[PDB]
């Protein structure tokens, strides 16, 4: 009590703040104040139009006594005249409590619910600060998530960060929607959502709402809600609040989080929008050259830490442009990112769901996931041996519709056969149906008998003999 | 005396009232004492980059001076701990602080000042003449490394006119007088260094000792000499932290610097709970290999400016272990996010840029960084010597090789490990593209290799041909089929095939295939070579290869699975096992081809 | 298969009624507290309005408070705003507000004071003054309600500890 | 299907009064514990909005 208490203490201390009214430029985005006492860097203002409506800003650059303000909600009406800005005095901060789950947020935090303020807690800064590594642990737990293709070949682990790279046009919040909803681990439910979507159109709004209510979780979520007709400057605030109060609850509240960003290619966009606003230097494609720093600000905010039992996972869903890996975006998140899970189009041309390939997915916490006292020592070597067919089905397959069926040895054949099966019964499975890894590792020896036993090569003996025979 | 802050721009501060200031003298700015480093001078005011957070920041704070240029505290204690970029213990940190974030502002001592050392003097007696670079003293640091040198700092010369006797001290004391015109100079157990001025040296050598690594293909194919650089491209997808770790491992190195600039940063606690428990028997044995590490750590996350001074403390502290003489071995973790950084800073400070936004001067400034690098002979009269042999690792954009930066490194690296994706998309692990990436010590190493094993060199050709021929053949067999295809040409296709899924892949979680001795690949190879070469022969001499390999058989399987004996096992009951099989081989290609 | 969907929709929207009536009670809930706190914050302005009418007690704390205004303000000259009651003390005092100005702003004493013939709307302040340089360009909106108002935001975390015992979740503060 | 419509159909307002009912005693919880802790914390307000606090920007 008393040690909470001597941290409250301060709050009795009514400061007066001054508005100017100088207000001497104005061009785009951004407004230039003058005569202005004493400027703080990266602080807050309230700008007050001539019809009385007041938008929000902080200052961005301090030359001598003059700031570069930056607004938010757009310029258009500002007045020379008649404008009045005033200064909070401390930087961009946000109340926070454990009431929050269950309510709706707009882009800018305020209650959309009907519901009063939040009877804050206390407040902190959005951009918060990083952690040092020594107080860091890496998680060597598994989740289950009941979808087969990831929960046998690319495993997910409590603390990890993995993107879902996709394409516009696809089935990307069905998987989200799925994985929320089949969370468990591999064995309470403390698993808390932030989910924070920014640029969307209003149908994925509604249908997140929707699912999140038909599951009995929406009072054990929160939503952060930035659709497409809300100002672009404004996007890239959500991501910052939606972290910032996952990272509150997992370390001061000992809870689980689960957080899911969407669409990083609208704050990305949103990034490169309000980056040539100015004349900062571009870097590839137009990005702003700190970009990469930036976006590392962003996920860098997961894993454990020493003394909280509390935990933080991070599921970013990215909209590549063009269908291309080499695109800026993708390949700083994969510089990033511990692994990805990948969706392609053919796949969901031909009517497969989950459409996920799994060639180019990949996750570095499967070693330490998978062991002894979670799984059976075969599921590593199961994996690798159903990357190694399936590539080697791929390819015999393009070459076969090159030349013919006249070249294609048995053991192509046989690849082949093993690819169609696999394709078609290993990865489909129900928007409703669960996969325990017992069972659908068991399911998965059942494909690989039909090769002959001695090719098998990166499995180990043992594994052949105690397993192949039944 | 005191200058106050006249215009900031996020890491950038411009000052004003700085007259005496220099260029490049550290300074410390804000109420919270932050560090930077003063880049250009106009007049009063003096461009300031700031090495921390600048958030709230305002007009009128106090700006102080040092004098003194950055620089890295050298001496006992340095090793088996974890510092940031700037040269701060990061477990004292989180110790005092009882926090999970760095709280900016916190200064702490480089070196711990309450713990003490049993030193011993040296053999210098007072009324004796001493110079820079000579010992006056052992001091006792760990059980893996028994003797840690004390120095007398560069550029201090005289005779000595007081020494400390043997006994017990905290590195505060003065333990070492030295009497130059006037008797002015004291020296305790440490000093300190510009780091941006590399260490002197007597003179530099050609090194001529292979830097084994573990690793079957790197081993064989592209060497890397103890002394050189190297260069390991890649595209966020190739795993090229297996070999780090495997050469940070199991490498014959006294000591080894990791240094992390702009890492995901969950690695660093992977290491740092990791090592703890996997011993090595270099000298005695069992000793744990946390005790002969340094961590140099910088995640992505943490300001922009210290990935600029990181690399540079890690570089400076490999340079002063190799004074000792004692072969250490500093790696990389990503050159680009430097250059990203040094972009950053040209930029917003408002120049002109230069191929690909990147400034004028990166070219120049990696190629002095990667100078330093080289075996050398110390600086003193017990005239022992010491090597360092760094290894950067790049990470381009598009996963191609053609930006900036890589160009720039591949001219001044004398090897290449390109990394490519695809075959690391298979498992097929040490994905490495034998097709570009190249060597350049081969030629100098002959003079250990015929000492050790003449016979290696024209196998690794022999290798390299078959690999080439295979892959020569294979875009026509693609287009064509195996219709128009000779015997030999498909034997050439097996036994490449062979190769590529028995001489090239290693996984290091399997305790035979964690780490292949010379020897060891010597013999596989070796094997390999004779199994084709007979192969070929009977071929030649008239048969039916198709009805040939079956026949063969057993010995192809057993020629695949040569791999698994245990690494270690006798050292020549394995070579004698090779022998075995060999000659059991080469009888079966005797009777069975007949 | 149809009847299995219907069954299924049924299910679907019974639970999505009853998480509905969860949500509204969560709601009804909070708007009652906040209701509650509001009710808590009325009294203050009441006590205030009152407090301002004994000129005994109020002469100091205006002078502090246009003291405290002027300090942060930093002008040699300045222009203050409200009932004109005390412009003779205020200005004849002003001599003692010079003479705190130079011990706290010891860089010189305050050149002069202003008062406008303008005034403020009392039906909506309880006294207090605004204060604003020569330029009439730079303000100090420091009224009472003003004042009480602005603490209204920073208080809540304390209020909360206060009127409640601490988060019995919260582990590290 | 009508008749597990109307099964849940007449248990709306069942639900309503369960809830209603469940959540009483801490509502008038709330007014109780307002009316005990009221009179201090408006003397901590007004104490705290009438004291003044001088100062001045520590730069200048």
């Amino acid at each position: 009590f008393a040690i909470n208490k001597k941290a409250v203490e301060q709050g009795f201390n009514v400061k007066p703040r001054l508005n100017y009214n100088t207000v001497s430029g104005v061009n785009g985005p951004l407004v230039i104040l003058e005569k202005v006492k004493f400027p703080r860097y990266n602080e807050i203002v309230n700008l007050t139009l001539p019809d009385g409506t007041v938008r929000q800003g902080q200052v961005l650059e301090i030359r001598g006594d003059r700031a570069i303000v930056q607004v938010f909600e757009g310029t258009s009406g500002i007045d020379v005249k008649k404008t009045t800005v005033e200064f909070t005095g401390e930087s961009l901060r946000i109340p926070v409590s454990e009431d929050m789950l269950g309510r709706i947020f707009d882009g800018s935090g305020r209650p959309i619910d009907n519901g009063p303020k939040v009877f804050a807690e206390d407040y902190l800064d959005i951009n918060g600060s990083p952690i040092n590594p020594y107080a860091r642990i890496y998680p060597e737990e598994m989740i289950s998530t009941g979808v087969s293709a990831i929960d046998t070949m690319n495993s997910i682990a409590r603390g990890q960060k993995i993107p879902i790279f996709s394409a516009s046009g696809l089935p990307h919040n069905e998987i989200a929607a799925q994985i929320c909803r089949q969370a468990g681990l591999v064995r309470e439910e403390n698993f808390s959502i932030v989910f924070a979507a920014m640029g969307v159109n209003l149908e994925t709004a509604r249908f997140f709402k929707q699912d999140f209510e038909e599951n009995g979780s929406l009072e054990r979520t929160s939503l952060f809600l930035n659709l497409a007709n809300d100002p672009t400057i404004e996007r890239i605030i959500t991501p910052r609040l939606a972290l910032t109060t996952a990272e509150y609850l997992a370390y001061q509240t000992e809870r689980h989080v689960l957080t899911i960003l969407t669409d990083m290619s609208s704050y990305a966009d949103a990034l490169r929008e309000v980056s040539a606003a100015r004349e900062e230097v571009p870097g590839r494609r137009g990005y702003p050259g700190y970009m990469y720093t930036d976006l590392s600000t962003i996920y860098e905010r997961a894993g454990r830490v020493e003394g909280r039992n509390g935990s933080i996972t991070q599921i970013p869903i990215l909209t590549m442009p063009n269908d291309d890996i080499t695109h800026p975006i993708p390949d700083l998140t994969g510089y990033i990112t511990e692994g990805q899970i990948f969706v392609d189009r053919q796949l969901h041309n031909k009517g497969i769901y989950p459409p996920i390939n799994v060639l180019p997915s990949l996750s570095r916490l499967m070693k330490s996931a998978i062991g002894e006292g979670m799984t059976r020592k075969d599921h590593g070597d199961v994996s690798n041996q159903l990357y190694a067919k399936y590539a080697i089905g791929k390819d015999a397959a393009a070459m076969k519709a090159v030349v013919g069926e006249e070249a294609l040895s048995i053991e192509d054949k046989l690849s082949l056969e093993f690819l169609e099966k696999f394709e078609k019964t290993f990865i489909t499975q129900g928007a409703y149906e669960d996969r325990t890894v017992f069972e659908s590792l068991d399911q998965a020896w059942s494909l690989l008998r039909i090769y002959p036993k001695e090719m098998l090569n990166r499995i180990s003996p043992k594994i052949l003999d105690e397993f192949y025979d039944r | 005396e005191y200058g106050a802050i006249y215009s900031v721009s996020g890491p950038v501060v411009i000052a004003e009232n700085m007259i005496g200031c220099a260029m490049y003298e550290l300074v410390k700015v804000g109420h919270d004492n932050l560090v930077g480093e003063v880049i250009r001078i106009d007049g009063d005011k003096a461009t300031i980059q700031v090495y921390e957070e600048t958030a709230g920041l305002t007009v009128g704070d106090p700006v102080l001076r040092t004098g003194k240029p950055l620089s890295v505290e050298l001496g006992p204690g340095l090793m088996e701990t974890i510092y940031d970029g700037i040269q701060r213990p990061l477990k004292a940190i989180k110790e005092e602080s009882q926090s999970i974030y760095i709280p900016r502002g916190i200064d702490t001592p480089a070196l711990d000042r309450t713990i003490k050392w049993q030193f011993t003097p040296g053999k210098f007696q007072v009324g004796d003449h001493i110079s820079g670079g000579d010992i006056y003293g052992s001091v006792f640091e760990n059980s893996l490394i028994s003797s840690h040198k004390i120095l007398l700092p560069p550029r201090s010369r005289g005779t000595i006119t007081w020494i400390a006797p043997a006994g017990e001290y905290t590195l505060d004391e003065k333990i070492l007088e030295v009497e130059f015109d006037g008797k002015k100079s004291d020296f305790t157990l440490y000093h300190t260094w510009p780091v941006r001025v590399p260490r002197p040296v007597t003179e530099k050598l050609s090194a001529d000792y292979p830097l084994l690594t573990g690793q079957r293909v790197l081993d064989a194919l592209f060497p890397c000499v103890q002394g050189g650089t190297t260069c390991i491209p890649g595209a966020f997808g190739c795993g090229k932290t297996v070999i780090s770790q495997s050469l940070s491992k199991y490498s014959n190195s006294d000591a080894i610097i990791y240094v992390g600039c702009g890492e995901r940063g969950n690695e660093m606690a992977e290491v740092l709970m990791e090592f703890p428990e996997l011993y090595t028997e270099m000298s005695g044995t069992k000793e744990p290999i946390m005790k002969r590490t340094t961590l140099v750590a910088n995640t992505s996350n943490m300001p922009v400016a210290a990935r600029e001074a990181s690399i540079y403390t890690g570089i400076t502290l490999a340079e002063y272990f190799r004074d000792q003489g004692k072969n250490v071995s500093m790696i990389a973790d990503s050159s680009s996010r430097w250059a990203e950084a040094l972009r950053e800073i040209s930029g917003r400070l408002g120049e002109m840029p230069a191929d690909q936004g990147f400034p004028a001067y990166l070219g120049a400034k990696l190629a002095s960084f990667y100078e330093r690098a080289g075996k050398a002979v110390a600086l003193g009269s017990p005239d022992r010597t010491g090597s360092v042999s760094i290894v950067a690792a790049v990470s381009p954009a598009g996963g191609d090789f053609s930006d900036p930066v890589t160009t720039a490194t591949l001219g001044i690296t004398q090897v290449f490990w390109g990394l490519d994706k695809k075959l690391a998309q298979r498992k097929h692990f040490p994905s490495i593209n034998t097709s570009v990436s190249y060597s350049k010590y081969t030629n100098v190493l002959n003079k250990f290799y015929d000492s050790n094993y003449p016979e290696f060199p024209v196998l690794r050709d022999r290798m390299k041909e078959i690999l080439s021929n295979a892959e020569e053949l294979e875009q026509v067999v693609q287009l064509v089929g195996k219709s128009a295809l000779s015997d030999s040409d498909k034997i050439t296709l097996d036994v490449a095939t062979l190769i590529k899924e028995d001489f090239l892949q290693q996984n290091g979680y399997s305790t035979y295939d964690a780490f292949c001795p010379i020897w060891k690949t010597f013999d596989m190879m070796r094997a390999f070579i004779s199994y084709h070469d007979e192969a070929q022969k009977a071929v030649a001499n008239g048969a039916n290869w198709s009805k040939l390999a079956d026949s063969t058989g057993d010995v192809k399987h057993a020629v695949s699975s040569s791999k698994f004996f245990e690494p270690s096992r006798g050292e020549k009951e394995v070579h004698g096992e090779f022998e075995k099989l060999l000659s059991t081989m080469q009888e079966r290609f005797a009777e069975s081809t007949d | 298969g149809n009847f299995k969907s219907k069954l299924k929709k049924a299910m679907l929207s019974q639970q999505i009624t009853k998480s509905t009536i969860a949500n509204k009670m969560r709601l009804k809930v909070l708007s009652a507290r906040e209701q509650s706190l509001d009710g808590i914050f009325e009294e203050t302005k009441e006590k205030l309005s009152g407090i301002a009418n004994n000129r005994d007690e109020y002469k100091p704390i205006l002078q502090s408070l246009i003291v405290e205004a002027l300090l942060k303000l930093l002008e040699p000259k300045a222009i203050v705003k409200a009932l004109e009651r005390d412009v003779d003390l205020i200005e004849s005092m002003k001599d003692d507000i010079m003479r705190e100005y130079g011990e706290k702003a010891q860089r010189a004493p305050l050149e002069e004071i202003v008062i406008s013939n303008d005034y403020l709307n009392k039906d909506l302040v309880s006294g207090g003054v605004v204060v604003s340089n020569a330029s009439d360009k730079i303000e100090i909106n420091n009224t009472l309600e003003e004042r009480l108002k602005l603490l209204s935001e920073e208080a809540l975390p304390a209020i909360r500890l206060e009127l409640y015992g601490p988060s019995k979740t919260r582990k590290f503060f | 299907l009508k008749e597990f419509e109307q099964k849940n159909a007449g248990g709306v307002g069942e639900l309503e009064k369960k809830a209603e009912a469940g959540v009483q005693g801490e509502l008038a919880e709330i007014k109780k514990i307002a009316e005990k802790k009221k009179d201090d914390v408006v003397k901590i307000l007004i104490e705290t909005v009438i004291k003044p606090s001088a100062e001045v920007h520590i730069n200048a």
